[PDB]
C-alpha cells in the first residue's frame, strides 16, 4: 500500500536492518518506479547479485511511467523545486494514490503524502 | 459457517511472510 | 527516421538556426525519448510556452519506456560509462534501430548509431 | 496509368512540410 524510494532498497540489499524494519512496516504489493527498478539494477551488476536481485525486484509492483506521470512530475519539478528523478518518483505515488517511503528529508520535507521511516 | 473468517486471516498471512521472506534474503544480498 | 536527443530541441526552441537544419536534415516520423519530452517542457514551463511547446512536441513519436529499454539502460551504462538518462536515451534508440543524433560529443563519441550534427 | 507515381511524390512532400512548418514556428519559440 506505499512506494518505496531507491535510498531504502539500496540501504536493503546493503543489508541495513533500519531498511528491513521499513519494508515490513508496511503490507505487500508494495510498489517501486521504473526508474528505481533501474537506479537498484545498476547497483546489482556491480556487485554481480543481478540475477537474485531481479527475482526480489519482481515481488514489487513496478511501475512504469505514463504520460500522466510524465505531466505531474514535470508540474511537481517547479513546484518543489526538484531533481526531476524525484518528481517522477513523487507523480508516480500522488496518481497511484500511496504514500512515499524515503530517506531524503531535504529535498521531500513539507510534502504531504511523504513518510520518512528512519535516518541513521 | 464462518470460517469464512480464519481463511480470511489466512491467506492474510502469508502474504506477510514470503514477504518477510523476500525481505530477509534481499538484506545485505550485495 | 530518427531519435533526437533535448539539447538540439532545446536549441531549436531557443532560436539556433543549426537545430533547424538537424531536424531538416532527417525526415518526418522523427522520434523523442519520453524523457527529452519531460526535460523540454520543463523549459517550456519556465518560458511559458507550455502550450505550444507541447503541440510541436506531439508531432514527434514519443517512445515510452518499455522494461526492454530499461534492461538495455541498464547495460549500456556500465558498458559506455553513462549518466542514465543518457543510457535510457541511446537504449531507446537502440531498439527501436534509429540513429541517435545529439550535441554530446564527450559522452557518445565511438558509439555507433549516433550522429553529431552540429558544435557552435 | 502511373500517375501513381506522383501522387507518391505527393504525398511525399509534405510530408516535409507541416514538418518544415512544424520546425519553423518552433524556432526561437521561446
Amino acid at each position: 500500500s506505499a512506494l518505496f524510494d531507491t535510498n531504502i532498497l539500496i540501504d536493503l540489499f546493503s543489508g541495513r536492518r533500519e531498511a528491513k524494519q521499513a519494508l515490513e512496516a508496511w503490507p505487500p504489493q508494495n510498489a517501486i518506479s521504473l526508474i528505481t527498478w533501474m537506479e537498484v539494477m545498476v547497483g546489482a551488476k556491480k556487485y554481480h547479485q543481478e540475477q537474485r536481485t531481479r527475482m526480489a525486484l519482481s515481488t514489487f509492483n513496478i511501475i512504469n511511467i505514463s504520460q500522466d506521470i510524465a505531466e505531474r512530475s514535470v508540474a511537481l519539478r517547479q513546484e518543489y523545486k526538484l531533481k526531476l528523478p524525484d518528481a517522477i518518483i513523487l507523480a508516480t505515488a500522488q496518481l497511484h494514490r500511496l504514500e512515499l517511503i524515503t530517506r531524503n528529508t531535504k529535498d521531500f520535507a513539507g510534502i504531504p503524502g511523504v513518510v520518512t521511516p528512519y535516518e541513521i | 459457517r464462518a470460517e469464512l473468517l480464519r481463511e480470511a486471516v489466512e491467506q492474510y498471512l502469508e502474504k506477510q511472510d514470503r514477504a518477510k521472506d523476500t525481505i530477509s534474503s534481499a538484506l545485505g544480498l550485495w
